[PDB]
RNA sequence: UAAGGAACUCGGCAAAAUGACCCCGUAACUUCGGGAGAAGGGGUGCUCUUUAGGGUUAACGCCCAGAAGAGCCGCAGUGAA
RNA sequence: UUUGGCACCUCGAUGUCGGCUCAUCGCAUCCUGGGGCUGUAGUCGGUCCCAAGGGUUGGGCUGUUCGCCCAUUAAAGCGGUACGCGAGCUGGGUUCAGAACGUCGUGAGACAGUUCGGUCCCUAUCCGUCGUGGGCGUAGGAAAUUUGAGAGGAGCUGUCCUUAGUACGAGAGGACCGGGAUGGACAUACCUCUGGUGUACCAGUUGUCGUGCCAACGGCAUAGCUGGGUAGCUAUGUGUGGACGGGAUAAGUGCUGAAAGCAUCUAAGCAUGAAGCCCCCCUCAAGAUGAGAUUUCCCAACUUCGGUUAUAAGAUCCCUCAAAGAUGAUGAGGUUAAUAGGUUCGAGGUGGAAGCAUGGUGACAUGUGGAGCUGACGAAUACUAAUCGAUCGAAGACUUAAU
């Protein structure tokens, strides 16, 4: 459940560590985003060097929310923090190394590169 | 009779091959994943945080830590997507709901056996 | 077509094909019978009249609706039947397919049939505009003295009045409401119950009218 | 907040048409004494 | 359940006072709602007394007030002792009930439905 | 009060949070007094050992301990204010 | 709808701007819909016509109306309703007492040019509105089921796959027409799942007072605090809905065809044609004084069966209650009885009672034993209470025509 002004850790090696979200895109009046949804965001804390620099406006995909997801079998999955991965406006990442676990609902959105680069997919 | 209808109608959806466990016990859940390709199977090992519900609405949650990140997974007890459950370890806890594990890490989040 | 009556028992869940979870409402559709057959040449419109739950026979010095009265007894005597709690009409059926005294069995419905379900809403009582309608509440700080009231109700001297349909407080609760395009999951003839996918309006042990959808 | 016109006798007594007392039940005490209040063993000789 | 126009602690204390006074006197005059609530309390106390064990004695002492009765023959006992001695023996064979409410007329200072509640 | 965390609003108004005791450490700038309780960290229950301090000291006992070890319990030990 | 001109109502008071809450109307149309022309190849675009059903974002700097910017969106329309709405809310603005800067003034002081600060009253009589009852009526009296004259509600939209990289196009690019799954927002119903709450549920724990002491318990400390949590109530949770289809039409396209031997969409005639109108969908509805219809029940002993004591069908008083509820209504029940309580047993919740024994120096632990306890949930059982009773309640007219 990511709305405007939430802060997310970044789970790639693109260069950013902390990110603030500006907009949940989709339709007009869209308030909250969750796993698989794309957001636009700002980098509030970056790593030295790196591709992306603090103050940049970028697009990200949400992975491993805390208020996680229900599935059609009635199973649920949750995580302990909220995280995102920054993308290249083609569902591809700017980094080359995803960290932490990732949800299985990314396959339904054509994020196969992230799914492949990731460790354990749940 | 007007009070046994739910039980009588949901008796067939209930499973009997599952073992007995309580919170604190360490479980290994084999869940079947019907992907687009095949009917693969994947294992999920962790500590039982929560048991609740009744009959067919019964439900249980397990917790582990994969890559430095905590992960909780909640299943219906009687779902057919669970091939198999194993009770790898037995615990000692004085509490039915282990929500205090969510804010720990390491030796603090260790559970005495038996 | 294909109407029946029942009592709402409760909600559970069931598992379908490929392990999918289905929340389900269980409905007791028991001892339904036909009491009357209205026609265009007599009553002006074709319909059957159905009675659902049997009650006690007439008794002198009876004070409750558990015991039938002489009119109801006579009405349920033409059809060789007992007196019934609830009576409702169905116009969507073919009238020639039914006979007076006939028993409407739950097996008229089978799995996969899309249905409409009608019933009275639960009941809440005198409720305000924030709950009875979806109105926004005012500020709770910054010097506010406007929290849960409704705002203005009209403009000014031009239209020196309030229009009708202004969404003020009042009683919210039991009104009949249909939900369209629910489906039947399965049928159990031994316990005489239907399992409906989803949720239906009303409290437990409350009357519901099930009939077939048009669309 | 205040009335703009006074209320006439007609309007007053129209409003006061539902402002009255009902009549009690008065099941006459079959046992003894004064008449009992219904479902009440009245202190003043009632046997309900 | 009923709140009796009081707070939680006030209600609890008044209920156990009512129950103690009823055990003492075997019939009391009060209001309808208070009687309809204290009924269950005193009945559960009598159930504990019929069970008779130490744990039930303690669970009943949780509720009852510590009061001394002036018994006939210059003897003295507590409400707990009376409950576990006499009131349990009287109802050893009865299964439920133990209390009856009898309506009376309204009071003067109010229009309150007065009631007697009596052990049977 | 889930998730979020000033996005509210003229304005973080109000509320939340901090809060005692012990230890460790603490900047710019200064009229050299200060700032400074800067900031920032850590600890506190019960039981048995003592080697022993304020000593109750006559002495470990009589209370806190010099406070060092070894254990016990719990989600939480200035367990409330 | 502006800035103004006039000075007709209001100075024994007609609340000033913004913002919040709540709306309602118009069309001179922002999106969606349908069309003509194009210096429209396609993709698109521009302009004009029809059209008001629905919809028409969140933030930064602004007192700010206004304006600029950041990110979205199918779109971020223009106006009116005392520049809508302060007896519904703020009070940032301006302007009252204080003070200060600059300028002006001999000065007291002024500007309105700036700046900090600065009390927003009201128990709703009538109309009106939202709900909810009582009385009477409807050619006999009642119980139930209904028709529907009318009225209200609803009406939005996107992305993806295929048709098809096909038509078109030098190529870049790239369709109409149709078929197919999923979403945003909104509305509605519900608590099986996820979670919230859960002050008469379970456990742990501090201080202090008491029960003579131990132990256990109880009181007060926000429910003392903490961790959980059943019923019920709930959204952020679970389901459902709208993009359909018939007719009549607008713009516009037409067929046939004269007036006017031709031509012409029009005069007579025949077609097609839109999110717009009506119907279809949902709900309310015979106080629809036009008061409707069906089924069933009841009917006086006198008696112009008028009036009568009676009384029948049926209601009510009263009482136990909740799927209901401000009251009142509504519904479940009133001993030929499971309405509530109690009792017994369960479900779920908590999480291993007391006592005994054992081990340990002791704090504590282990076993007896998924223990004990348990509000609202479920079943069973008349132990308790719903008593005996009383009241109300009709007597199918007349006229005419058929029979």
């Amino acid at each position: 459940m990511i709305q405007q002004e939430t802060r997310l850790k970044v789970a790639d090696n693109s260069g950013a560590r902390e990110v603030l979200t500006i907009k949940v895109l989709g339709g007009s009046g869209r308030k909250t985003a969750n796993i698989g949804d794309v957001i636009v965001c700002t980098v509030k804390n970056a790593t030295p060097g790196g591709v992306v620099k603090k103050g940049d406006v970028v697009k990200a995909v949400i992975v491993r929310t805390k208020s996680g997801v229900r599935r059609n079998d009635g199973s649920y999955i949750k995580f302990d923090e909220n995280a995102c991965v920054i993308i290249r406006d083609d569902k591809g990442p700017r980094g080359t190394r995803i960290f932490g676990p990732v949800a299985r609902e990314l396959r339904e959105g054509n994020f196969m590169k992230i799914v492949s680069l990731a460790p354990e997919v749940l | 009779t007007n009070h046994k209808l739910i039980e009588a109608v949901t008796k067939s959806q209930l499973r009997t091959d599952l073992p007995s466990f309580r919170p604190g016990d360490t479980l290994r859940v084999h869940v079947r994943i019907i992907e687009g390709t095949r009917e693969r199977i994947q294992v999920f090992e962790g500590v039982v945080i929560k048991r609740r519900g009744g009959g067919v609405s019964e439900t249980f949650t397990v917790r582990k830590i994969s890559s430095g990140v905590g992960v909780e997974r909640t299943f219906p007890l009687h779902t057919p997507k669970i091939e198999k459950i194993e009770v790898k370890r037995r615990g000692k806890v004085r509490r039915a709901k282990l929500y205090y594990l969510r804010s720990l890490r390491g030796k603090a989040a260790r559970i005495q056996e038996i | 077509t294909k109407g029946i009556l029942g009592r709402k028992i409760g909600m559970t869940q069931v598992f379908g094909e490929n392990g999918e979870l289905i929340p389900v409402t269980v409905v007791e559709a028991k001892e339904n019978v036909v009491l009357q057959k209205k026609t265009v040449e007599v009553d002006g419109y074709n319909a059957i009249q159905v009675g659902f739950e049997d009650k006690k026979a007439y008794k002198k010095d009876a004070k409750s609706n558990k015991y039938a009265n002489k009119p109801a007894e006579g009405h349920a005597k033409k059809a060789d039947a007992a007196p019934k709690r609830f009576i409702r009409e169905f116009r969507n059926v073919d009238v020639d397919a039914y006979e007076v005294g006939q028993e409407v069995s739950v097996d008229t419905f089978v799995a996969g049939d899309v249905i409409d379900v009608t019933g009275v809403s639960k009941g809440k009582g005198f409720q305000g505009a924030i709950k009875r309608h979806g109105q926004s509440r005012g500020p709770m700080s910054h010097g506010s003295h406007f929290h849960r009231a409704p705002g203005s109700v009209g403009m000014a001297s031009d239209a020196s009045r309030v229009f009708k349909g202004q969404k003020m407080p009042g009683r919210m609760g039991g009104n009949t409401v249909t939900v369209q395009n629910l489906e039947v999951v399965q049928v159990d003839t031994e316990n005489k119950v239907i399992l409906v996918k989803g949720n239906v309006p009303g409290p437990k042990k409350g009357l519901v009218e099930i009939r077939t959808s048009i669309k | 907040a205040v009335p703009k016109r006074r209320t006439s006798k007609t309007r007053k007594n129209k409003r006061r048409t539902h402002f009255k007392i009902s009549v009690p039940g008065m099941t006459e005490c079959p046992n003894c004494g004064e008449y009992k209040l219904s479902h009440r063993v009245c202190k003043n000789c009632g046997s309900y | 359940y009923r709140k009796l126009g009081r707070t939680s602690d006030q209600r609890k204390a008044m209920l156990r006072d009512l129950a103690t006074s009823l055990i003492i006197s075997e019939r009391i005059e009060t209001t309808e709602a208070r009687a309809k609530e204290v009924r269950s309390v005193v009945e559960k106390l009598i159930t504990l007394g019929k069970k008779g064990d130490l744990a039930s004695r303690r669970n009943a002492a949780k509720t009852l007030r510590n009061v001394e009765i002036l018994n006939e023959d210059e003897t003295t006992q507590t409400a707990l002792q009376k409950l576990f001695g006499e009131i349990a023996e009287r109802y050893t064979e009865r299964q439920g009930g133990y209390t009856r409410i009898l309506k009376q007329g309204p009071r003067r200072g109010d229009g309150a439905e007065s009631v007697i509640i009596e052990l049977v």
